């Protein structure tokens, strides 16, 4: 047995989600859904095909064709953004089926400007490495570029940059990471991180002073 | 009724995967208790139920290789899941089985989840990591708000849990998703940002778990300012 979910549904703040679960003779077996929030293990929030557990908001409700079902929330709100799953039990062959998720994404959020912060290395020089932290929060949509220089020169070796993660407030938050040995840490008059968000700049320098 | 999954983070291929949960609130007699993992990245994939008079059954891929079973005792069920490779790799979910007595056919789902203890099958050892405070510079200050953090570098396997005064402070929280490195070995950063009057009259203090290695750290991070 099998259960078809399409695996992406965009939705604008405030409109009605429908996520849609199909299989053969779905009508005469029971279907539940369960919602996974980035970085959490999923919660049940309907059962035995409409039923909503408790402390679920009623903006969640779980309906039933003959052939699928279909998780509609209502109003949605950015906090909504997670995987939903539809499972069913196969009687026949005592089987636990779940779908294949579909990831549902909150578009036309209002814009939000990064802050950034960067951090120098200090207790770090003395395991013998040096790495400078850009840390870039709060922003919206979840989009950066990072650049950075040393005086005035464009640095790309040693950088890595994390791919930008949604806070608990629902913005995005990223990190990039410039490593450099000590000795080339004190051997700049400065370094710079320039993060470009929709089409603006912002621009954090710091000097060698632990 | 609440869930504790434990367990190695780490296991050799080829050798055995042993999962325990935890079951209070409950006795374990009463329920079907089910496990369930998810691949990075991927979809819930259903692994086995157990009740204790011995009723179980499993995924049919793994059936030959994983057995589930219930300590009364100590009012714990478990996973033991041989020969495992890389496609073990995966968060494994300790859940409790809820059912409705309609004859017709099986109404079964699961509620609640534990949170989850991701096993990552290598052959490459246990690595502790070496945490070091991002604190706030003299200029760092953005208006009203300061952010500082914890780095915390060169561990293996995932994951590294990161809370503020223990677990009092979370708002404005973030950790961030760990770098994979050239060197096999994960970094991560984990920031705060709060009232910048705090930095004057606030102690903060990340705590780092990396469980797989037995590490704990309390780290101070002490402005700059």
């Amino acid at each position: 047995y099998e259960l078809t979910q399409p695996p992406s549904v965009s939705v604008a703040p405030g409109k009605t989600a429908r996520i849609t679960c199909g299989g053969n003779n779905l009508g005469t077996k029971s279907v539940h859904w369960y919602q996974q929030k980035p970085g959490q293990a999923p919660v049940n929030v309907i059962y035995y095909d409409s039923d909503r557990p408790s402390g679920i908001p009623e903006r969640f409700s779980g309906s039933k064709s003959g052939n699928t079902a279909t998780l509609t929330i209502s109003r949605v709100e950015a906090g909504d953004e997670a995987d939903y799953y539809c499972q069913v039990w196969d009687s026949s062959r005592d089987q636990c089926v779940f779908g294949i998720g579909t990831k549902v994404t909150v578009l036309g959020q209002p814009k939000a400007n990064p802050t950034v912060t960067l951090f120098p290395p200090c207790e770090e020089l003395q395991a013998n490495k040096a790495t400078l932290v850009c840390l870039i929060s709060d922003f919206y949509p979840g989009a950066v570029t990072v650049a950075w220089k040393a005086d005035s020169s464009p640095v790309k070796a040693g950088v890595e940059t994390t791919t930008p993660s949604k806070q608990s407030n629902n913005k995005y938050a990223a990190s990039s990471y410039l490593s450099l040995t000590p000795e080339q840490w004190k051997s700049h008059r400065s370094y710079s991180c320039q993060v470009t968000h929709e089409g603006s700049t912002v621009e954090k320098t710091v000097a060698p002073t632990e | 009724v609440q869930l504790l999954e434990s367990g190695p983070g780490l296991v050799k291929p080829s050798e055995t995967l042993s999962l325990t949960c935890t079951v209070s609130g409950v006795p374990i007699s009463r329920h079907y208790w089910n496990w369930i993992r998810q691949s990075p990245g991927k979809g819930l994939e259903w692994i086995g139920y157990i009740f204790f008079n011995g009723n179980a059954n499993y995924n049919p891929s793994l059936k030959s290789r994983v057995t589930i079973s219930v300590d009364m005792s100590k009012n714990q069920f478990s996973l033991t899941l041989r020969s495992v490779t890389a496609a073990d790799t995966a968060v494994y979910y300790c859940v409790r089985e809820k059912s409705i007595a309609e004859e017709d056919n099986m109404v079964r789902w699961f509620d609640p989840w534990g949170q989850g203890t991701l096993v990552t099958v290598s052959s490459a050892s246990t690595k502790g990591p070496s945490v070091f405070p991002l604190a706030p510079s003299s200029k760092s200050t953005s208006g009203g708000t300061a952010a500082l953090g914890c780095l915390v570098k060169d561990y293996f396997p995932e994951p590294v849990t990161v809370s503020w005064n223990s677990g009092a402070l979370t708002s404005g929280v973030h950790t961030f998703p760990a770098v994979l490195q050239s060197s096999g070995l994960y970094s991560l950063s984990s920031v705060v940002t709060v009232p910048s009057s705090s930095l004057g009259t606030q102690t903060y203090i990340c705590n780092v778990n990396h469980k797989p290695s037995n590490t704990k750290v309390d780290k101070r991070v002490e402005p700059k300012s």
